[PDB]
Protein backbone atom coordinates (compact mmCIF):
# COMPACT_ATOMS: atom_id res chain seq x y z
CA UNK A 1 0.00 0.00 0.00
CA UNK A 2 2.10 3.38 -1.00
CA UNK A 3 1.61 6.50 1.01
CA UNK A 4 -1.46 8.07 -1.52
CA UNK A 5 -3.11 4.93 -0.85
CA UNK A 6 -2.70 4.60 2.50
CA UNK A 7 -4.18 8.70 2.88
CA UNK A 8 -7.21 7.35 0.82
CA UNK A 9 -7.80 5.42 3.49
CA UNK A 10 -8.06 7.29 6.15
CA UNK A 11 -10.03 9.84 3.86
CA UNK A 12 -12.91 7.19 2.67
CA UNK A 13 -13.03 6.28 6.47
CA UNK A 14 -13.41 10.08 6.94
CA UNK A 15 -16.03 9.21 4.84
CA UNK A 16 -17.81 5.91 5.62
CA UNK A 17 -25.50 9.54 6.67
CA UNK A 18 -26.09 13.03 5.97
CA UNK A 19 -23.15 15.30 5.75
CA UNK A 20 -22.44 12.53 2.79
CA UNK A 21 -23.99 14.56 0.19
CA UNK A 22 -23.24 13.46 -3.83
CA UNK A 23 -20.30 14.52 -4.57
CA UNK A 24 -18.75 13.14 -1.17
CA UNK A 25 -20.37 9.82 -1.98
CA UNK A 26 -18.97 9.79 -5.60
CA UNK A 27 -15.69 10.52 -4.48
CA UNK A 28 -15.53 7.24 -2.44
CA UNK A 29 -16.86 5.23 -6.09
CA UNK A 30 -14.23 4.98 -8.83
CA UNK A 31 -15.26 4.02 -12.10
CA UNK A 32 -11.97 3.35 -13.59
CA UNK A 33 -10.07 -0.01 -14.64
CA UNK A 34 -6.66 -0.63 -15.39
CA UNK A 35 -5.32 -3.05 -18.30
CA UNK A 36 -1.95 -3.92 -18.94
CA UNK A 37 -0.45 -3.74 -22.70
CA UNK A 38 2.67 -5.45 -23.96
CA UNK A 39 3.84 -6.38 -27.77
CA UNK A 40 -0.15 -3.85 -28.83
CA UNK A 41 -2.50 -6.53 -26.92
CA UNK A 42 -2.94 -7.00 -23.33
CA UNK A 43 -3.23 -8.56 -20.03
CA UNK A 44 -6.96 -8.56 -19.48
CA UNK A 45 -9.14 -5.65 -17.86
CA UNK A 46 -9.54 -5.24 -14.24
CA UNK A 47 -11.20 -3.12 -11.82
CA UNK A 48 -8.48 -0.57 -10.28
CA UNK B 1 -36.71 -20.03 -74.13
CA UNK B 2 -40.29 -21.98 -73.52
CA UNK B 3 -39.17 -24.54 -76.35
CA UNK B 4 -36.10 -25.71 -74.73
CA UNK B 5 -38.22 -25.94 -70.62
CA UNK B 6 -41.07 -27.46 -72.87
CA UNK B 7 -38.88 -29.75 -74.66
CA UNK B 8 -36.90 -31.26 -71.22
CA UNK B 9 -33.92 -28.76 -71.74
CA UNK B 10 -33.18 -25.41 -69.32
CA UNK B 11 -33.38 -21.78 -70.66
CA UNK B 12 -32.24 -18.91 -68.98
CA UNK B 13 -33.32 -15.56 -70.21
CA UNK B 14 -32.68 -12.13 -69.27
CA UNK B 15 -35.19 -9.49 -69.93
CA UNK B 16 -33.11 -5.94 -70.12
CA UNK B 17 -34.83 -4.19 -69.42
CA UNK B 18 -38.56 -3.99 -68.20
CA UNK B 19 -38.43 -0.56 -67.10
CA UNK B 20 -38.03 0.13 -70.89
CA UNK B 21 -40.61 -1.99 -72.05
CA UNK B 22 -43.43 -0.46 -69.61
CA UNK B 23 -42.42 2.74 -70.97
CA UNK B 24 -42.93 1.14 -74.91
CA UNK B 25 -46.24 -0.56 -73.61
CA UNK B 26 -47.30 3.01 -71.84
CA UNK B 27 -47.13 4.67 -75.89
CA UNK B 28 -48.88 2.02 -77.22
CA UNK B 29 -52.14 2.53 -74.96
CA UNK B 30 -51.69 6.44 -74.39
CA UNK B 31 -51.93 7.06 -78.15
CA UNK B 32 -54.77 4.03 -78.64
CA UNK B 33 -56.65 6.62 -76.64
CA UNK B 34 -57.01 3.99 -73.44
CA UNK B 35 -57.42 5.97 -70.42
CA UNK B 36 -54.17 6.11 -68.43
CA UNK B 37 -53.39 5.45 -64.68
CA UNK B 38 -51.02 5.80 -62.28
CA UNK B 39 -47.75 7.72 -64.11
CA UNK B 40 -49.39 7.35 -67.22
CA UNK B 41 -49.31 4.26 -67.34
CA UNK B 42 -51.78 1.70 -68.05
CA UNK B 43 -54.08 0.32 -65.00
CA UNK B 44 -52.71 -2.83 -65.53
CA UNK B 45 -48.86 -2.28 -66.11
CA UNK B 46 -48.22 -4.78 -63.34
CA UNK B 47 -50.18 -7.76 -65.25
CA UNK B 48 -47.65 -6.99 -67.98
CA UNK B 49 -44.96 -7.94 -66.16
CA UNK B 50 -46.93 -10.82 -63.80
CA UNK B 51 -48.07 -12.71 -66.64
CA UNK B 52 -44.71 -12.48 -68.53
CA UNK B 53 -42.37 -13.42 -65.38
CA UNK B 54 -45.11 -16.50 -64.62
CA UNK B 55 -43.83 -18.22 -67.62
CA UNK B 56 -40.81 -19.13 -66.03
CA UNK B 57 -40.68 -22.08 -64.22
CA UNK B 58 -39.11 -25.84 -63.22
CA UNK B 59 -41.80 -28.14 -64.84
CA UNK B 60 -43.13 -31.17 -63.40
CA UNK B 61 -41.89 -35.18 -64.60
CA UNK B 62 -44.99 -35.47 -66.46
CA UNK B 63 -43.66 -32.82 -68.48
CA UNK B 64 -39.79 -33.79 -68.60
CA UNK B 65 -38.58 -31.50 -65.86
CA UNK B 66 -37.67 -28.87 -68.45
CA UNK B 67 -37.07 -25.17 -66.60
CA UNK B 68 -36.87 -21.44 -67.48
CA UNK B 69 -35.03 -19.46 -65.16
CA UNK B 70 -35.80 -15.67 -65.63
CA UNK B 71 -33.16 -12.57 -64.23
CA UNK B 72 -35.08 -9.28 -65.15
CA UNK B 73 -33.52 -6.00 -65.28
CA UNK B 74 -35.05 -3.41 -63.44
CA UNK B 75 -33.78 0.61 -63.47
CA UNK B 76 -34.54 3.01 -60.04
CA UNK B 77 -33.78 6.51 -60.50
CA UNK B 78 -31.65 7.94 -57.58
CA UNK B 79 -32.06 4.70 -56.25
CA UNK B 80 -35.71 4.93 -55.47
CA UNK B 81 -36.52 1.45 -55.39
CA UNK B 82 -40.34 2.72 -53.66
CA UNK B 83 -40.91 3.62 -57.36
CA UNK B 84 -43.69 2.30 -59.25
CA UNK B 85 -42.50 0.16 -61.74
CA UNK B 86 -39.83 -1.29 -59.68
CA UNK B 87 -42.38 -2.17 -56.22
CA UNK B 88 -44.32 -4.30 -59.10
CA UNK B 89 -41.68 -6.40 -60.38
CA UNK B 90 -40.22 -6.72 -56.85
CA UNK B 91 -43.72 -8.24 -55.53
CA UNK B 92 -43.70 -10.76 -58.85
CA UNK B 93 -39.98 -11.98 -58.49
CA UNK B 94 -38.86 -15.16 -56.09
CA UNK B 95 -35.89 -12.75 -54.58
CA UNK B 96 -33.71 -9.51 -55.90
CA UNK B 97 -30.12 -8.57 -56.75
CA UNK B 98 -29.45 -5.08 -55.65
CA UNK B 99 -26.68 -3.34 -56.83
CA UNK B 100 -25.60 0.04 -55.57
CA UNK B 101 -23.68 2.96 -57.24
CA UNK B 102 -22.44 3.62 -53.53
CA UNK B 103 -20.84 0.08 -53.29
CA UNK B 104 -19.71 0.21 -56.74
CA UNK B 105 -17.42 3.43 -55.48
CA UNK B 106 -15.92 1.88 -52.28
CA UNK B 107 -14.47 -0.93 -54.65
CA UNK B 108 -17.28 -3.78 -53.65
CA UNK B 109 -18.49 -5.18 -57.23
CA UNK B 110 -20.16 -6.60 -58.31
CA UNK B 111 -21.97 -3.56 -55.91
CA UNK B 112 -24.51 -5.56 -54.32
CA UNK B 113 -26.24 -4.92 -51.47
CA UNK B 114 -26.69 -8.03 -48.97
CA UNK B 115 -29.02 -6.95 -46.52
CA UNK B 116 -31.39 -6.13 -49.25
CA UNK B 117 -30.39 -8.82 -51.56
CA UNK B 118 -32.45 -12.47 -51.28
CA UNK B 119 -33.14 -15.49 -53.23
CA UNK B 120 -36.13 -16.93 -51.83
CA UNK B 121 -35.49 -20.29 -53.01
CA UNK B 122 -33.14 -20.24 -50.82
CA UNK B 123 -30.25 -23.00 -50.15
CA UNK B 124 -32.83 -25.45 -52.19
CA UNK B 125 -30.77 -24.06 -55.30
CA UNK B 126 -27.18 -24.17 -53.95
CA UNK B 127 -24.43 -26.81 -54.40
CA UNK B 128 -24.38 -28.62 -50.62
CA UNK C 1 -35.59 13.25 -53.88
CA UNK C 2 -38.35 11.88 -52.71
CA UNK C 3 -40.60 13.08 -49.85
CA UNK C 4 -40.47 9.84 -47.60
CA UNK C 5 -36.51 10.37 -47.93
CA UNK C 6 -37.02 14.14 -47.45
CA UNK C 7 -39.19 13.59 -44.06
CA UNK C 8 -36.59 10.97 -42.05
CA UNK C 9 -33.64 12.85 -43.30
CA UNK C 10 -34.74 16.34 -42.32
CA UNK C 11 -36.64 14.18 -38.79
CA UNK C 12 -32.91 12.92 -38.21
CA UNK C 13 -31.12 16.00 -37.90
CA UNK C 14 -33.98 17.59 -36.13
CA UNK C 15 -32.56 15.03 -33.65
CA UNK C 16 -28.99 15.23 -33.90
CA UNK C 17 -29.51 19.18 -33.58
CA UNK C 18 -31.83 18.69 -30.00
CA UNK C 19 -29.23 16.27 -29.37
CA UNK C 20 -26.23 18.12 -29.56
CA UNK C 21 -28.06 21.27 -27.98
CA UNK C 22 -28.93 19.56 -25.06
CA UNK C 23 -25.52 18.46 -24.50
CA UNK C 24 -24.20 21.84 -24.98
CA UNK C 25 -26.43 22.89 -21.69
CA UNK C 26 -25.63 19.82 -19.49
CA UNK C 27 -21.52 21.21 -20.54
CA UNK C 28 -22.57 24.61 -19.29
CA UNK C 29 -23.85 23.28 -16.24
CA UNK C 30 -20.75 20.72 -15.95
CA UNK C 31 -18.81 23.91 -16.38
CA UNK C 32 -19.72 25.67 -12.59
CA UNK C 33 -18.49 22.37 -10.97
CA UNK C 34 -15.75 22.50 -13.83
CA UNK C 35 -13.83 25.90 -11.76
CA UNK C 36 -14.44 24.14 -8.52
CA UNK C 37 -12.38 21.63 -9.75
CA UNK C 38 -9.89 24.06 -11.68
CA UNK C 39 -9.52 26.70 -9.02
CA UNK C 40 -9.24 24.45 -6.25
CA UNK C 41 -6.53 22.55 -7.66
CA UNK C 42 -4.73 25.28 -8.86
CA UNK C 43 -4.47 26.82 -5.59
CA UNK C 44 -3.41 23.45 -4.29
CA UNK C 45 -0.98 23.60 -6.80
CA UNK C 46 0.56 26.61 -6.16
CA UNK C 47 1.48 25.06 -2.41
CA UNK C 48 2.19 21.84 -3.09
CA UNK C 49 4.64 22.65 -5.86
CA UNK C 50 6.34 25.84 -4.03
CA UNK C 51 8.37 23.25 -1.65
CA UNK C 52 10.03 21.96 -4.94
CA UNK C 53 10.30 25.65 -6.28
CA UNK C 54 12.49 26.82 -2.65
CA UNK C 55 14.64 23.37 -2.49
CA UNK C 56 15.29 24.02 -6.07
CA UNK C 57 14.47 20.52 -7.24
CA UNK C 58 15.20 19.40 -10.57
CA UNK C 59 16.36 16.11 -12.27
CA UNK C 60 14.36 5.00 -19.36
CA UNK C 61 11.71 7.81 -19.07
CA UNK C 62 8.18 6.89 -17.58
CA UNK C 63 5.39 8.96 -19.89
CA UNK C 64 1.68 9.58 -18.42
CA UNK C 65 -0.55 11.05 -21.09
CA UNK C 66 -4.21 12.48 -19.40
CA UNK C 67 -7.19 13.21 -21.53
CA UNK C 68 -10.42 11.22 -21.46
CA UNK C 69 -12.91 8.27 -23.05
CA UNK C 70 -15.17 10.71 -24.71
CA UNK C 71 -15.44 12.11 -27.89
CA UNK C 72 -16.82 15.05 -29.59
CA UNK C 73 -14.93 17.76 -27.66
CA UNK C 74 -12.80 19.61 -30.61
CA UNK C 75 -9.29 18.56 -31.04
CA UNK C 76 -7.89 17.91 -26.81
CA UNK C 77 -7.08 14.39 -27.93
CA UNK C 78 -5.62 15.33 -31.34
CA UNK C 79 -3.03 18.38 -29.94
CA UNK C 80 -2.40 16.57 -26.77
CA UNK C 81 -1.44 12.93 -28.57
CA UNK C 82 0.83 15.59 -30.98
CA UNK C 83 2.12 17.42 -27.99
CA UNK C 84 3.50 13.99 -26.95
CA UNK C 85 4.66 12.33 -29.79
CA UNK C 86 6.40 15.31 -30.32
CA UNK C 87 8.32 15.27 -27.31
CA UNK C 88 8.53 11.39 -28.20
CA UNK C 89 11.55 12.30 -30.64
CA UNK C 90 13.98 13.21 -28.30
CA UNK C 91 13.63 9.87 -26.54
CA UNK C 92 11.68 7.01 -28.42
CA UNK C 93 12.49 4.39 -25.68
CA UNK C 94 9.71 6.14 -22.92
CA UNK C 95 7.31 3.81 -21.21
CA UNK C 96 3.72 5.05 -21.69
CA UNK C 97 0.79 5.17 -19.86
CA UNK C 98 -2.47 6.37 -21.00
CA UNK C 99 -5.38 7.67 -18.89
CA UNK C 100 -8.10 7.54 -21.35
CA UNK C 101 -9.51 5.61 -24.45
CA UNK C 102 -9.09 8.05 -26.66
CA UNK C 103 -5.37 9.06 -26.46
CA UNK C 104 -4.57 5.60 -25.98
CA UNK C 105 -5.88 5.03 -29.49
CA UNK C 106 -4.28 7.91 -31.33
CA UNK C 107 -0.87 6.87 -29.68
CA UNK C 108 -1.84 2.78 -30.60
CA UNK C 109 -1.95 4.10 -33.83
CA UNK C 110 1.39 5.70 -33.54
CA UNK C 111 3.60 4.37 -30.86
CA UNK C 112 1.94 1.04 -29.93
CA UNK C 113 4.91 -0.68 -28.02
CA UNK C 114 5.72 2.39 -26.35
CA UNK C 115 2.17 1.70 -24.07
CA UNK C 116 2.28 -0.45 -21.37
CA UNK C 117 -0.20 0.60 -19.37
CA UNK C 118 -4.00 2.30 -19.82
CA UNK C 119 -6.48 3.65 -17.96
CA UNK C 120 -10.24 3.66 -18.65
CA UNK C 121 -13.49 4.32 -17.92
CA UNK C 122 -12.52 8.13 -16.37
CA UNK C 123 -14.72 11.16 -18.77
CA UNK C 124 -17.40 10.45 -16.71
CA UNK C 125 -17.13 12.33 -13.09
CA UNK C 126 -15.09 15.02 -12.74
CA UNK C 127 -11.36 13.28 -11.24
CA UNK C 128 -11.36 12.87 -7.52
CA UNK C 129 -8.06 11.60 -5.45
CA UNK C 130 -9.23 8.48 -4.73
CA UNK C 131 -8.97 8.05 -9.08
CA UNK C 132 -5.76 9.66 -8.75
CA UNK C 133 -4.76 7.77 -5.86
CA UNK C 134 -5.73 4.41 -6.67
CA UNK C 135 -3.73 4.82 -10.40
CA UNK C 136 -0.42 6.39 -8.81
CA UNK C 137 -0.63 2.61 -6.57
CA UNK C 138 -0.90 1.04 -10.14
CA UNK C 139 2.09 2.64 -11.34
CA UNK C 140 4.26 2.03 -8.13
CA UNK C 141 3.47 -1.57 -8.66
CA UNK C 142 2.99 -2.47 -12.20
CA UNK C 143 5.21 -0.19 -13.39
CA UNK C 144 7.20 0.14 -10.87
CA UNK C 145 7.62 4.19 -11.79
CA UNK C 146 10.10 4.80 -8.72
CA UNK C 147 12.68 3.37 -10.01
CA UNK C 148 12.88 6.01 -13.43
CA UNK C 149 14.64 9.11 -13.28
CA UNK C 150 12.22 10.41 -15.43
CA UNK C 151 8.11 11.03 -15.08
CA UNK C 152 6.39 13.46 -17.20
CA UNK C 153 2.39 14.58 -17.00
CA UNK C 154 1.14 15.07 -20.12
CA UNK C 155 -2.27 17.30 -19.93
CA UNK C 156 -4.70 20.43 -21.21
CA UNK C 157 -4.73 23.37 -19.21
CA UNK C 158 -7.27 25.61 -19.61
CA UNK C 159 -5.91 29.13 -20.34
CA UNK C 160 -10.07 30.50 -21.16
CA UNK C 161 -13.23 29.10 -22.02
CA UNK C 162 -12.81 29.80 -25.78
CA UNK C 163 -9.30 28.01 -26.22
CA UNK C 164 -6.63 25.47 -24.52
CA UNK C 165 -3.35 24.45 -23.79
CA UNK C 166 -1.62 21.28 -23.97
CA UNK C 167 1.36 21.11 -21.01
CA UNK C 168 3.97 19.15 -19.66
CA UNK C 169 5.03 18.49 -16.12
CA UNK C 170 7.38 16.44 -14.25
CA UNK C 171 7.36 14.53 -11.50
CA UNK C 172 10.38 13.89 -9.21
CA UNK C 173 11.29 10.60 -7.52
CA UNK C 174 12.56 10.15 -3.92
CA UNK C 175 16.65 10.09 -5.18
CA UNK C 176 16.20 13.60 -6.87
CA UNK C 177 13.73 14.96 -3.68
CA UNK C 178 16.63 14.41 -1.59
CA UNK C 179 19.46 15.48 -3.71
CA UNK C 180 18.00 19.06 -4.60
CA UNK C 181 19.83 21.90 -4.29
CA UNK C 182 18.24 23.30 -1.17
CA UNK C 183 17.12 20.49 0.25
CA UNK C 184 19.03 21.58 3.33
CA UNK C 185 17.66 24.79 3.51
CA UNK C 186 14.34 23.03 5.59
CA UNK C 187 15.10 21.13 8.95
CA UNK C 188 13.32 17.44 7.55
CA UNK C 189 14.02 14.93 10.29
CA UNK C 190 16.65 12.47 8.88
CA UNK C 191 14.52 9.28 9.80
CA UNK C 192 11.00 7.84 8.12
CA UNK C 193 11.60 8.45 5.04
CA UNK C 194 9.94 11.98 4.00
CA UNK C 195 11.17 12.09 0.46
CA UNK C 196 9.50 8.88 -0.30
CA UNK C 197 6.02 9.69 1.10
CA UNK C 198 6.37 13.79 -0.24
CA UNK C 199 7.23 11.30 -4.10
CA UNK C 200 4.05 9.03 -3.79
CA UNK C 201 1.86 11.91 -2.39
CA UNK C 202 2.85 14.02 -5.64
CA UNK C 203 2.45 11.20 -7.73
CA UNK C 204 -1.33 11.55 -6.96
CA UNK C 205 -1.65 14.69 -6.08
CA UNK C 206 -0.24 16.11 -9.35
CA UNK C 207 -1.88 13.88 -11.66
CA UNK C 208 -5.05 14.66 -9.83
CA UNK C 209 -4.23 18.93 -10.57
CA UNK C 210 -3.66 18.12 -14.36
CA UNK C 211 -7.04 15.51 -14.53
CA UNK C 212 -8.46 18.85 -12.88
CA UNK C 213 -7.24 21.11 -15.57
CA UNK C 214 -7.93 18.48 -18.25
CA UNK C 215 -11.31 18.07 -17.24
CA UNK C 216 -11.87 21.38 -16.89
CA UNK C 217 -10.62 21.64 -20.66
CA UNK C 218 -12.15 19.22 -22.16
CA UNK C 219 -15.57 20.06 -20.72
CA UNK C 220 -15.31 23.87 -22.22
CA UNK C 221 -13.97 22.14 -25.71
CA UNK C 222 -17.31 19.83 -25.61
CA UNK C 223 -18.86 23.45 -25.25
CA UNK C 224 -17.98 25.06 -27.81
CA UNK C 225 -18.12 21.86 -29.86
CA UNK C 226 -21.66 21.17 -29.78
CA UNK C 227 -22.17 25.12 -29.80
CA UNK C 228 -21.36 24.89 -33.48
CA UNK C 229 -22.43 21.46 -33.82
CA UNK C 230 -26.28 22.88 -32.94
CA UNK C 231 -25.26 25.79 -34.97
CA UNK C 232 -24.55 23.52 -38.07
CA UNK C 233 -27.01 21.35 -37.65
CA UNK C 234 -29.63 24.12 -37.20
CA UNK C 235 -28.32 25.60 -40.21
CA UNK C 236 -29.23 21.90 -42.13
CA UNK C 237 -32.67 22.02 -40.85
CA UNK C 238 -33.77 25.21 -42.60
CA UNK C 239 -31.95 24.47 -46.17
CA UNK C 240 -33.77 21.02 -45.74
CA UNK C 241 -37.29 21.92 -44.44
CA UNK C 242 -37.17 24.41 -47.86
CA UNK C 243 -36.47 21.22 -49.47
CA UNK C 244 -39.22 19.29 -48.09
CA UNK C 245 -41.58 21.95 -48.57
CA UNK C 246 -40.55 22.00 -52.41
CA UNK C 247 -41.56 18.17 -52.41
CA UNK C 248 -44.38 18.53 -50.65
CA UNK C 249 -45.93 20.92 -52.94
CA UNK C 250 -44.50 18.76 -55.97
CA UNK C 251 -46.23 15.50 -54.88
CA UNK C 252 -49.64 17.38 -54.46
CA UNK C 253 -48.98 18.91 -58.28
CA UNK C 254 -48.31 15.88 -59.64
CA UNK C 255 -51.15 13.36 -58.41
CA UNK C 256 -53.46 16.46 -59.19
CA UNK C 257 -52.20 16.14 -62.77
CA UNK C 258 -52.47 12.58 -62.74
CA UNK C 259 -56.17 12.48 -61.85
CA UNK C 260 -56.34 15.42 -64.55
CA UNK C 261 -54.77 13.53 -66.97
CA UNK C 262 -57.28 10.77 -66.53
CA UNK C 263 -60.86 12.85 -66.26
CA UNK C 264 -59.43 14.73 -69.04
CA UNK C 265 -60.72 11.36 -71.57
Amino acid sequence: ISYAAYLNVAAQAIRSTELQTASVLNRSQTDAFYTQYKNASEPTPITK
Amino acid sequence: GEWFRDNGKHALIVYDDLSKQAVAYRQLSLLLRRPPGREAYPGDVFYLHSRLLERAAKLSEKEGSGSLTALPVIETQGGDVSAYIPTNVISITDGQIFLEAELFYKGIRPAINVGLSVSRVGSAAQVK
Amino acid sequence: ATLKEVEMRLKSIKNIEKITKTMKIVASTRLSKAEKAKISAKKMDEAEQLFYKNAETKNKELIVAITSDKGLCGSIHSQLAKAVRRHLNDQPNADIVTIGDKIKMQLLRTHPNNIKLSINGIGKDAPTFQESALIADKLLSVMKAGTYPKISIFYNDPVSSLSFEPSEKPIFNAKTIEQSPSFGKFEIDTDANVPRDLFEYTLANQMLTAMAQGYAAEISARRNAMDNASKNAGDMINRYSILYNRTRQAVITNELVDTITGASS
